[PDB]
């Protein structure tokens, strides 16, 4: 089934029957494309200690696997990929149903392939010291806790800045000292080598074991930059400068080498380079409005600054985390690339002290059962296909990967195309990546994918992860190919194209794309708009499209440009269960005498004597109705005898801890009832799908051009 | 627990001076005795004096005129040949202990309404005592009533203030004299860590003597604050703490931008202890540095923006030419030809315009030169020169030698105890017809009557030329210093200096009445200020014709009949001393006709432009000792007795004899090479003469001395040798010689 695939491959396509032509693929408007997760755990997940066995066939380097032609007599086994005929191996010349090698008894593997001879992971830490003496305690209180959670063998790096950026040296025991720059200019390479250069850059990462009294005591003694703020101004804060200092130090000694710098901002760049807001006070922050009507002043040199930053921790392998801790923005809408074309975190929160901050930070280094992180560097990604399947791209947190031998490259693109080798900096079980197919042609007959994720493990070793899959191929109007469509995967796909599209009248191609695919699969009667119906596997698609269409990502009407960039960077990263949530949100109805139970998105369901739970995956909110928030306001859940008024206070707290476990980042929680200033969260999300379905319903018995 | 009333309770329970004639070449073996002698007396009647006593009337300790008797028109002093300048020195010691003039608390300072002269000696008072006339441009002016309300009955209570006894005191500036409130001695250490100031030790020993004499630093007020930069290819900040210190490295010499907002320039009472850490630090913190460059220009600016704010003293200690940044210098082209225009003139401008900086924010910049290589003092220079600091130079500094830390260290401690005002201005006023012309000495001037201190030391020397419009209509004129400061104790003062000399129509009273020391100093500025912007040879041109017009006119003008004795050299004795300063000068290190090295040269000037007239003298001519004759009463008085001088002639070196020169720089210890075993010694007296003339309380200076007796022992002798400017020497004439060139030259 679709959830079959999924469990077993971390794999989820719009179409699990492809059309045997281009023709049918485009008729059938949703494109042929998957949502993957290569780092996806399995309880029970298949680890080859030793490398896989490459097609020899020219140009293909595919990966043996469950879908190859083993031939035994001949010893030597055929690609499904490229279709060659290669000679089995010395070690696998035995191949019986009880002597399958490891590659063969699964779809998806992972094998251990050689050993990195180098360096060890790299935290640079960036943190900006113009921030409330509060808000900045609590963040070097989770610094210091994130640090006993990292390999001991760890590189560390440390840069503190505001006015001025300052690169800690460790390796002096004498006298703690820190090279200082300008934080109003744009160092070079060059520049900075010579500055810096006992004398090699590679004194400001240091092992985090031969170091961490020293580091400690550091982040125990910062304090607030002291600096004079005149009259109405913000304070001088040169993020993008320190961006700038971060990526060329690491650049210089560590290209091509996991490194992950970690920035902890409290407040907008007001400094050039990076300059988001100037720094007196009159000067509003951008808002959706002023960067679309070209009015936002900074908005455009930003960009076009942290893009050239982006492209170079990208191109050089470094990611790019940013942390927000304060009410304002700090400029992750011009900001987000660096986060995005590396495997990166994007977290805006209020400050330091939330637990959205503090939970989420030290989640970042959560561990496996191994005991070593989750996190993964240095992902390359490369799509194999059999010859009557193109790749058109990848939506996700990677970057292309130019200059390869590939030749299932599709003309057309969706997303980062122009290639079917991606990159990411970090990755990580959490991630996700849509790999968008076309159908090459212009008796069972079957298309073939591979997908290998060659990256380095946080144990130490490099490592491949191989999956593999086929999919058979139907000519147009075959039943099966209508059965095998996945609209919840159909749905998280296309609000994938439609982010990328809105990153680069979307929601008119929202509309007709859904009208396009009604018109060819619903049933109905010319000109009789109640006739139409859909079949129980499409039946959802319009109300996924519904609700996608005024989501927090698509339509940023109440939204900073923050909350968009952040949002967006989430979903562009989320699986296929959690980004059902974040197109429509959950909403589950607690009362004394029922069981947990589903309700319409609408203000019927607002009721005095239930419990409501939504869950937009950003937000978890329960809002308790007059009644219960009356008993509750008072008593009864402390009463022996009214158990069972607790357990229904209770149900919805532990569904909610349910969510929370293993979710990234962590939502913000939201406890309130009828009359509480919150409440309109809740009821902000309650025209009409009904007027939506009707409309749409005339439209899709009607013809077009 | 007692009130202040249980207090008070249980504790109750004309003379004018004469020309006397000389014959030069009769003078011979000069007397040299003459170069202690006070100049000639300034002839002031009692009644020209309020209060007549020996303190009525200028010291020549405080000021000097170069004339002691003033041409009454201009055309009279033209034609004496003879310089008008006035020789200042406002502090005596370089510890504000010592010798203060009388200090007036009473905040009453009381000035002519027309030319803002200060009250003085040389007053008179009119109508019932209501008044009195300036005598300085003579309106009368109304007398305040505080100025008696010291004795409120006794009229004779003015009678007892300083500024009327006295022609040199001071006065605690009333509160409109400040606009800021007077400053706390700030302080800013930019030292060399490079190589070259590591292998040669500079660095170790100035960490050394700095943390030894934090005690020695001023500090009357307790805001004394301070400040730190070692400096290579990068500026290295430090910020200090209270009683966690950390270096901030910064290498970025485009523009100067400082690391954080405060402690670096810290309270020296109540961050001592960390900087005691700190400073033990520093030295391991650079133990071992491959870098050779040092961003001088780069720290200097930063130290400007560093300390600017408040104003203050940049102390520079260097073993390096300036390296890399903003004024960069080269080894130059190494001379006779032009020398000055190519190894003294400034090199890279970057120096003369960072004084003009300084002038705005009140910084004075002092420098410590010490190193075996060039390091172009000439062209730093400029930086003391023009904001009241001074260069120092060390020669061939490397800890081998125990003595070079020694005279550095002993220096370099010497003045950071030096007490020093800031925001000082000084001026002089002149009394109708006197006029102040040009304005000589270290400091910033480029409005005339006007030279501004960002701080004033305690250790140099000033020089005023005076014009003598074209009559002075009176029988006396009188010049008044005046120097508004901000002492080193968060107090704003006022000092005050006021001559009195007598006017007269007779050339023989003029000459008979000039100071040959101050003309000496006049002249000398006057060749050191050629030697630097113009030629050296039209500096040694200007010495000798100095020598020249001078005996020409007394010959010509003076001198009555050629029937004296024997074809003499005429002139008066007390000029007796002149010309053999002035050849002295011509042979001095400074202007000397052959080769020289850069340096040198450039150090000499700076040192005779700036020397307190007592050393400059004992530089162009001078001490000897001869020990093996010595008297017996010398040894000891605490003060050590000292020999009579001998001629500097290589003539009186008896070759079996123990000789001190003392040239006021080196002290040389000449032992002739057949002397009596008596080597082996008295050793107390040898070394207690030595002892003082070193330990001096007006200057940092320490004399390195330098024993005597094939190559090396040659060139000790050479040098030492050169010292005796009485020889002929140097291919330069000797004194006699002179004498008989002079002579034919002004004969007809
Ligand atoms: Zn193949
Ligand atoms: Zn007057």
């Amino acid at each position: 089934d679709f959830e079959t695939n999924e469990d077993i491959n971390g794999v989820r396509f719009t179409w699990n029957v492809f059309p045997s032509t281009r023709s049918d693929a485009n008729s059938n408007v949703v494109p042929v494309g998957c949502l993957y997760t290569p780092l996806k755990e399995y309880d029970e997940l298949n680890v080859a200690p030793y490398n896989p066995v490459v097609c020899s066939g020219p140009h293909c380097k595919s990966i043996l696997n469950p879908y190859c032609v083993i031939d035994p007599r001949n010893s030597s086994w055929s690609c499904p990929i490229c279709n060659s005929r290669n000679h089995l191996p010395p070690q696998y010349t035995n191949l019986s149903q009880e002597n399958m090698p490891l590659e063969l008894q699964s779809t998806t593997i992972e094998y251990i392939t050689n050993k990195p001879v180098t360096v060890p992971p790299i935290f640079f830490f960036v943190v900006d010291l113009t921030s409330e003496t509060e808000n900045l305690d609590s963040l070097k209180e989770s610094i210091i806790t994130s640090l006993s959670l990292l390999p001991p063998n760890a590189l560390i790096g440390l840069i503190t800045y505001g006015n001025v950026v300052q690169l800690h040296d460790l390796s002096s025991e004498t006298i703690d000292r820190c090279n200082v720059f300008r934080g109003d200019r744009e160092y070079q390479l060059e520049a900075l080598t010579e500055m810096l250069t006992p004398f090699s850059l590679n004194r400001f990462f240091l092992p985090l074991e031969q170091v961490e009294f020293k580091l400690n005591q550091l982040l125990e003694n910062l304090s607030p930059d002291q600096w004079s703020v005149p009259a109405g101004h913000r304070p001088l804060r040169a993020t993008g400068s320190a961006l700038n200092i971060a990526s060329l130090l690491l650049q210089g000694c560590y290209k091509n080498i996991p490194a992950r710098i970690i920035l902890f901002a409290s407040g907008p760049g007001t400094v050039a380079p990076g300059l988001i807001v100037n720094s007196e006070l009159k000067d509003p922050l951008r808002s959706h409005h002023d960067i679309d009507s070209d009015h936002a002043q900074h908005y455009k040199k930003a960009c076009k600054f942290y893009n050239q930053i982006a492209q170079r921790v990208a191109a050089n392998g470094h990611t790019v985390d940013i942390f927000a801790g304060c009410y304002d923005q700090i400029g992750m809408s011009e900001m987000k690339q660096l986060t995005d074309s590396t495997g990166g975190v994007l977290l805006l929160t209020d400050a330091f002290s939330t637990a959205i901050f503090k939970q989420s930070y030290l989640r970042l280094f959560a561990k496996d059962e191994e005991g070593y992180l989750k996190m993964a560097f240095n992902g390359n990604m490369a799509v194999k296909t059999s010859k009557d399947l193109k790749v058109q791209g990848l939506i996700g947190h990677a970057s292309a990967v130019k200059k390869t031998d590939a030749n299932n490259i599709s003309e057309s693109e969706i997303g980062i195309g122009a290639t079917s080798t991606w990159k990411m900096a970090s990755l990580s079980p959490y991630h996700s990546y849509a790999i968008f197919f076309e159908i090459a042609n212009t008796r069972p007959h079957l298309a073939y994918t591979q997908f290998i994720t060659t990256y380095q493990h946080s144990s130490g070793t490099n490592r491949i992860r191989v999956t593999t899959v086929a999919n058979q191929l139907l000519p147009f109007g075959t039943p099966a190919i209508a059965a095998s469509f996945d609209q919840e995967a159909a749905a998280v796909l296309m609000a994938r194209i439609a982010v990328h599209k809105a990153e680069t009248d979307v929601i008119r191609w929202l509309d007709r794309t859904l009208i396009k695919l009604c018109q060819k699969y619903a049933d109905y009667n010319k000109d009789d708009p109640q006739s139409f119906r859909l079949a129980p596997n499409f039946s959802l698609y319009p109300q996924f499209t519904y609700y996608l269409r005024r989501s927090q990502f698509l339509s940023v009407f109440n939204n900073s440009p923050d909350e968009t960039a952040f949002y967006r960077h989430i979903f562009t990263r989320e699986d296929t269960t959690n980004s059902l949530i974040m197109i429509q949100p959950t909403l589950t109805s607690f009362s004394m005498e029922d069981d947990p139970q589903p309700v319409l998105l609408d203000s019927i369901s607002v009721k005095p004597n239930t419990i409501l739970l939504l869950d937009t995956f950003f937000f978890i909110l329960i809002y308790h109705g007059e009644q219960i928030a009356q008993w509750r306001k008072a008593g009864y859940q402390d009463d022996p005898q009214y158990a069972d008024f607790k357990a229904l206070l209770e149900e919805p707290k532990l569904e909610a801890a349910e969510l929370l476990v293993d979710r990234f980042p962590l939502p913000r929680f939201i406890d309130t009832e009828a009359g509480g200033s919150q409440a309109r969260f809740l009821l902000s999300k309650l025209v009409s799908l009904q007027n939506f379905m009707t409309h749409l319903q005339q439209v899709a018995v009607s013809g077009q051009a | 627990f007692l009130t202040p009333a249980q207090e008070q309770l249980h504790q109750q329970i004309r003379p004018m001076n004469q020309l006397y004639p000389i014959d030069l070449l009769t003078e011979l073996p000069p007397p040299i005795t003459d170069l202690t002698l006070p100049p000639p007396p300034l002839v002031i009647p009692p009644e020209r004096m309020l209060v007549p006593s020996e303190l009525s009337n200028a010291s020549p300790d405080y000021i000097r005129s170069t004339l002691n008797a003033v041409p009454k028109n201009s055309s009279l002093l033209k034609k004496s040949k003879l310089p008008f300048g006035l020789v200042i020195r406002p502090y005596q010691h370089l510890y504000d202990d010592i010798d203060p003039p009388p200090l007036n608390e009473d905040g009453l300072i009381v000035r002519c309404r027309r030319c803002r002269s200060y009250m003085n000696p040389f007053v008179t008072f009119i109508e019932q005592g209501r008044r009195w006339r300036c005598n300085f441009c003579r309106l009368a002016n109304d007398v305040p009533m505080q100025m008696d309300q010291s004795d409120p009955n006794d009229p004779k209570s003015r009678y007892d203030r300083n500024e009327i006894k006295c022609a040199v005191m001071e006065y605690m500036a009333p509160k409109e004299y400040t606009l800021r409130q007077p400053p706390p001695a700030t302080y800013c250490f930019l030292i060399d860590v490079s190589q070259s100031s590591i292998k040669s030790g500079l660095l170790a020993t100035t960490i050394n003597t700095l943390l030894q004499n934090l005690d020695s630093i001023p500090n009357h007020d307790e805001r004394t604050r301070i400040s730190i930069l070692c400096v290579d290819n990068a500026i290295h900040y430090f910020k200090i703490p209270l009683d966690q210190i950390n270096m901030m490295d910064i290498a970025d010499l485009e523009e100067p931008f400082l690391p954080r907002p405060n402690s670096m320039v810290v309270s020296l009472k109540a961050c001592r202890q960390n900087i005691e850490t700190l400073l033990t630090k520093i030295p391991q913190i650079f133990q071992s540095n491959l870098i050779t460059n040092f961003a001088l220009g780069p720290a200097l600016k930063s130290a400007y923006h560093l300390i600017g704010g408040v104003g203050g003293k940049i102390i520079v200690v260097s073993g390096t030419l300036p390296n890399l940044g903003i004024g960069k210098l080269q080894r130059r082209n190494e001379n006779t030809s032009k020398e000055t225009a190519q190894l003294l003139s400034c090199q890279d401008s970057f120096y003369k315009n960072f004084t003009i900086d300084c002038s705005k924010v009140q910084i004075t910049v002092d420098l410590f030169l010490a190193s075996e290589d060039y390091m172009d003092v000439a062209s730093l220079s400029n930086l003391s020169r023009f904001t009241a600091g001074q260069t120092h130079f060390y020669p061939g500094f490397s800890g081998k030698n125990p003595n070079d830390i020694v005279k550095f260290s002993t220096e370099f401690a010497k003045h950071i105890s030096m007490d020093f005002c800031m925001e000082t201005v000084m001026r002089a006023r002149g009394s109708t017809g006197l006029r102040m012309s040009r304005f000589y000495g270290h400091f910033f001037n480029r409005s005339s009557d006007l030279c501004a201190f960002s701080t004033m030391p305690r250790d140099q020397s000033y020089l005023f030329e005076v014009n003598v419009d074209e009559s002075i209509m009176a029988d006396y004129c009188y010049v008044q210093v005046a120097v508004l400061l901000s002492l080193n104790n968060s107090q704003r003062r006022i000092r005050i200096i006021t001559l009195a000399m007598p006017t007269t129509e007779s050339l023989a009273e003029v000459y008979a009445s000039a100071d040959q020391l101050a003309i000496a100093s006049f002249y000398n500025s006057k060749a050191v200020e050629k030697a630097l912007n113009s030629s050296l040879d039209d500096a040694r041109v200007l010495i000798n014709k100095s020598v020249q017009d001078i005996l020409a006119t007394y010959k010509k003008e003076i001198v009555v009949s050629n029937t004296a004795g024997g074809a003499p050299l005429r002139l008066c004795a007390n000029l007796r001393m002149f010309p053999l300063l002035m050849h002295s000068l011509t042979k001095h290190m400074a202007f000397r006709s052959g080769i020289v090295p850069s340096d040198h040269r450039a150090s000499a000037l700076n040192n005779l432009e700036s020397l307190p007239l007592k050393y400059l003298i004992k530089n162009i001519y001078p001490d000897v000792y001869s020990l093996h004759d010595m008297a017996d009463e010398a040894g000891l008085p605490g003060t050590i007795v000292l020999p009579q001088p001998i001629n500097a002639t290589s003539s009186l070196f008896e070759r079996y004899g123990l000789y001190l020169i003392d040239n006021g720089n080196e002290l040389f210890l000449w032992m002739g090479g057949d002397a009596v075993p008596a080597l082996v010694f008295f050793n107390q007296r040898v070394r207690n003469i030595i002892n003082q003339l070193r330990n001096h309380d007006d200057v940092i200076t320490y004399q390195s001395l330098y024993i005597v007796r094939a190559r090396e022992v040659a060139t000790l002798r050479l040098w030492a040798s050169s010292t005796l400017v009485e020889d002929k020497i140097l291919n330069n004439e000797s004194y006699r010689e002179f004498l008989q060139i002079m002579k034919a030259r002004i004969s007809k």
